[PDB]
């Protein structure tokens, strides 16, 4: 009942050798149980009884199930594995509903024994030997080695998928109209043929596989649409988001809050209306996971709002290669971005949110370019295409910014969509000195060790100032200088500084940063009607 | 017959990941590969092979067809060593032409044991299908062991054209052949055809002018009247420049800045202060002494975006000791695509670089890794790929080099 499938050449890691771990002792109950399960496998050709001619071993653990609650079998190959060659990384990236195309009908075959069905490389079998213990470790144990892909073995997933692919090859060509997806033990089949035809084609596949050993279970195990695909319910002509339930408890532990926020966060993608601020202030100063933190009123609130939100149903449409692929983005708050990708207005294939990007120093447009790139990459992955962007920024602003930004940046084909708030340049340093406006020669200095300093200015007009600072830094005294010049000056100002950090501001003009200082400066910059900032060598 | 080929000691084959590709590029690659498979150049492989190397589809002018491009960079580095001392005279021809002799490789089989390491992957949309895994059976374009193992064959095929035309240099690099002669624009092209035609009777099928390349100097401004700001900016530029020309001095000039006057306030240039500037200009009339290309050190290419489609770059191995420097203006059709301009500029520098020291420079790119990795390939046209790192352009570097001189009027190209 094995197979006529060619085996894959498997080799041990470079210079390593097979495992040699003594067998764990088990009860008389667990022994007859394994002697059971196993005595079966030997017949089905899955395993072959071997003698002390094999220096290798792997521990076997007998544990019951919940289905028949009878003793099952478990083999720990953890050792053999880390002694087993590296294979080709198996599909870790799965399909996404938004990239699927509508089908007339979809099925799903469960190639359960997918593993014990595919033969193991004849030479490698020797290493997959395990020993069935004896009562009281008395007489010797019964040796066994796998002939098939062992469940839990490193090579098993990749070697089964391969075999599966080779097996499906002919069927794939004998009829393109039928799209097939292998996922672990599952084969998901879809087509745009009428149900009668499809069902028949399914049957054909089933018997074709059976022509290679691989069999499909009965009517009891069979799965029927819609399918639960990573948070989604897949209907052949539509996807619906699987409703997520938020527990209704009276005492929340830290673990509980952290697992709640996680859920909330993922939901945030499909539902951009979700909030978690108030649930996130609860983890403050927490001393232990099992700690019980009482939900504040605010936490009790948003937790509620989210429930009703998560009530609303969210369904979707599949990808029509024939229509436009569009992607619209919204700036939902400094560094917070929302995007919905669609084809038919108001009919999303996919929505999403990017965490609040918060780095050392950027501006809202560069952040927009980043949101835009990520969506591009996701899109290329999901549809092998790049959506047409609808962005809340004016072609003018875009043009002004990038054409002159120090860094190469880009936004694929895109169109302006006037949906407030639009992203804009919060300010623009003058290109040239401002005639008329006051000139603040600023300078801050501090003993980096004592952390004492002075930040001040002397204008050409006569105005001057100096403030002593404690527990500061040179960077901060310098920035404190520029900051004072900004407060004490009118709507137009010229500031000359030797601050190297200034120079960075001049070339990147950040409208947000990690330091509250630069932040203050930025707020001041945003207020002025004109600001010319100039650098000069220090000392 | 195949020559034995190994990796460097203790160096394992590349296990690099395949970037996602557009539908059109996948469709094209699948086509290109089914045929190479048909033609016995590559073969499908199993899960036992853990290796992988990036691939994509490019498309140079005069083509509706797509070319497959494998990024053997990682592999090339791990590939054992084995080329020519480079024709120092190449950098002198009135006009050089590049040739893609990449196909002259599938003829030669690849040592059976090295095949695994050439494993590549044709990605699938939405992960709906696992990759179509392959590996080469022949010498692959883009691999460095190829031009080597096929050297002699290339030697024998070129001589006849070489002797008939000794006033024409034939330098090879990767899948490329650079032909440079001093014949007139027409008498030169007709010669390429003769070399190609000659090359044509086998399995092989860019026009630059090295002697035109001139390392331009730095030109300090000469305002009508100078303001405080004017000087402050000049001093900074000059002061930073000190690092390259230790003779450049800002002493006097800096003394005209000992006043808290308006930035727009005009300042009179003292006689001494003008001498100082005069001398700095002198010092800046020629490339610094002592710069010698070391073939035992990596060639470094750094670029800065000067905005408005303009780019500047320096090729060097030591800091501030430039072997070459230049300004690059974007090409027609790229007004709104920094990435395109960048890859173009990057390809030019490489090309110039190849011509001069016969090897590619490690590049320093003023672009974000994500932005580059997502779109460079969409405008790549060369058969080779240089090494690169992404960096933040320092404010002064850009300010100092946008300073270089440009044509009096242009090129007067009637
Ligand atoms: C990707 O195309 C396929 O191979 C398969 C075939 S079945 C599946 C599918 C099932 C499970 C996971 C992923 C897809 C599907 C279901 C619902 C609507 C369309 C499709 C489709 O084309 N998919």
């Amino acid at each position: 009942p094995i197979s006529p499938i060619e085996t894959v050449p498997v080799k041990l890691k470079p210079g390593m050798d097979g495992p040699k771990v003594k067998q764990w002792p088990l009860t008389e109950e667990k022994i007859k149980a394994l002697v059971e399960i196993c005595t079966e496998m030997e017949k089905e050709g899955k395993i072959s009884k071997i003698g002390p001619e094999n220096p290798y071993n792997t521990p076997v653990f007998a544990i019951k199930k919940k289905d028949s609650t009878k003793w099952r079998k478990l083999v720990d190959f953890r050792e053999l594995n880390k002694r087993t060659q590296d294979f080709w990384e198996v599909q870790l990236g799965i399909p996404h509903p938004a990239g699927l195309k509508k089908k007339k009908s979809v099925t799903v075959l469960d190639v359960g024994d997918a593993y014990f069905s595919v033969p193991l490389d004849e030479d490698f079998r020797k290493y997959t030997a395990f020993t069935i213990p004896s009562i009281n470790n008395e007489t010797p144990g019964i040796r066994y080695q796998y002939n098939v892909l062992p469940q839990g073995w490193k090579g098993s997933p990749a070697i089964f998928q391969s075999s599966m692919t080779k097996i499906l090859e002919p069927f794939r060509k004998q009829n393109p109209d039928i799209v097939i997806y292998q996922y672990m033990d599952d084969l998901y089949v879809g087509s745009d043929l009428e149900i009668g035809q499809h069902r028949t084609k399914i049957e054909e596949l089933r018997q074709h596989l059976l022509r290679w050993g691989l069999t499909t279970p009965d009517k009891k195990h069979q799965k029927e649409p819609p399918f639960l695909w990573m948070g989604y319910e897949l209907h052949p002509d539509k996807w619906t988001v699987q409703p997520i339930v938020l527990p209704e408890k009276d005492s929340w532990t830290v673990n509980d809050i952290q697992k709640l926020v996680g859920k909330l966060n993922w939901a945030s993608q499909i539902y951009p209306g979700i909030k978690v601020r108030q649930l996130c202030k609860l983890l403050r100063g927490t001393k232990a996971l099992t700690e019980v933190i009482p939900l504040t009123e605010e936490a009790e609130l948003e937790l509620a709002e989210n429930r009703e939100i998560l009530k609303e149903p969210v369904h979707g449409v599949y990808y029509d290669p024939s229509k436009d692929l569009i992607a619209e983005i919204q700036k939902q708050g400094q560094g917070q971005w929302t995007y919905q990708i669609y084809q038919e207005p108001f009919k999303n294939l996919k929505t999403g949110k990017y965490a609040r990007m918060r780095g050392a120093h950027t501006n809202d447009v560069k952040q927009l370019t980043e949101a835009v790139q990520k969506i591009t990459t996701e899109s290329i992955v999901i549809w092998g295409k790049t959506p047409k962007f609808k962005l809340p920024i004016q072609k003018e602003t875009w043009e002004t910014w990038w054409t002159e930004y120090w860094q190469a940046t880009w936004i694929p084909e895109w169109e302006f969509v006037n949906t407030p708030p639009l992203v804009k340049l919060w300010y623009q340093l003058e290109k040239e000195p401002i005639v008329g406006a006051e000139t603040f020669y600023v300078d801050g200095a501090a003993n980096r060790e004592t952390k004492l300093g002075k930040a001040g200015y002397v204008t050409n007009r006569g105005r001057q100032k100096v403030v002593t600072l404690t527990d500061t830094t040179n960077q901060k005294t310098e920035l404190q200088a520029i900051y004072l010049a900004l407060q004490d000056s009118g709507l137009e100002v010229n500031i000359v500084t030797d601050s190297q950090y200034a120079l960075g501001i001049i070339q990147a003009q950040p409208d947000q940063s990690e330091s509250e200082l630069v932040n203050q400066i930025i707020e001041q910059l945003i207020k002025k009607e004109k600001v010319y900032l100039a650098w000069v060598p220090a000392h | 017959e195949t020559v034995p080929v190994k990796l460097k000691p203790g160096m394992d084959g590349p296990k690099v990941k395949q970037w996602p590709l557009t539908e059109e590029k996948i469709k094209a690659l699948v086509e290109i590969c089914t045929e190479m498979e048909k033609e016995g150049k590559i073969s499908k492989i199993g899960p036992e092979n853990p290796y992988n190397t990036p691939v994509f589809a490019i498309k140079k002018k005069d083509s509706t067809k797509w070319r497959k491009l494998v990024d053997f960079r990682e592999l090339n580095k791990r590939t054992q060593d084995f080329g020519i001392p480079h024709p120092a005279g190449l950098k002198k021809k009135k006009s050089v032409t590049v040739l893609d002799v990449g196909d002259a490789y599938f003829s030669v089989p690849l040592d059976e044991d090295f095949r695994k390491y050439t494993a590549f992957t044709i990605p699938s949309i939405n992960n709906e299908t696992p990759g179509i895994r392959y590996q080469y059976n022949v010498l692959p374009q883009g691999w460095k062991g190829s031009p080597a193992i096929f050297q002699s064959s290339m030697t024998k095929i070129l001589e006849p054209f070489r002797k008939q035309n000794p006033d024409i240099v034939i330098y090879q690099y990767m899948d490329d052949l650079y032909v440079g002669s001093d014949l007139e624009i027409g008498q030169h092209r007709t010669k390429i055809e003769e070399l190609r035609q000659h090359l044509l009777r086998w399995g092989l099928t860019y026009e630059l002018h090295p002697d035109k390349w001139t390392v331009q100097p730095i030109v300090l401004p000469e305002k009508d009247s100078w303001t405080v700001n004017d000087i402050q900016k000049l001093v900074g530029k000059l002061n930073w420049a000190s690092q390259i020309y230790p003779g450049i001095k800002v002493r006097q000039l800096c003394k005209l800045l000992r006043g808290t006057k308006a930035l727009t306030e005009v300042i009179p240039l003292t006689e001494e202060a003008e001498l100082e500037l005069a001398e700095n200009r002198e010092i800046l009339k020629e490339p610094v002494h002592g710069v010698y290309y070391d073939p035992s050190k990596d060639l470094i290419a750094e670029i800065q975006k000067q905005g408005q489609g303009q780019w500047t770059y320096q090729i060097y191995q030591e800091p501030f000791k430039n072997l070459k420097t230049g300004k690059y203006a974007r090409m027609r059709g790229a007004h709104t695509n920094d990435v395109k301009q960048l890859t173009e500029a990057v390809q030019k520098i490489t090309t110039e670089s190849i011509v001069i020291w016969g090897k590619t420079p490690k590049f320093k790119l003023p672009i974000q890794k994500e932005t580059w990795e997502t779109w460079w390939t969409e405008y790549w046209q060369a058969t080779w790929i240089p090494e690169w790192e992404f960096v933040n352009t320092p404010p002064l570097v850009k300010l100092w080099y946008q300073l270089e001189k440009e044509p009096i009027v242009g090129a007067e190209t009637f």
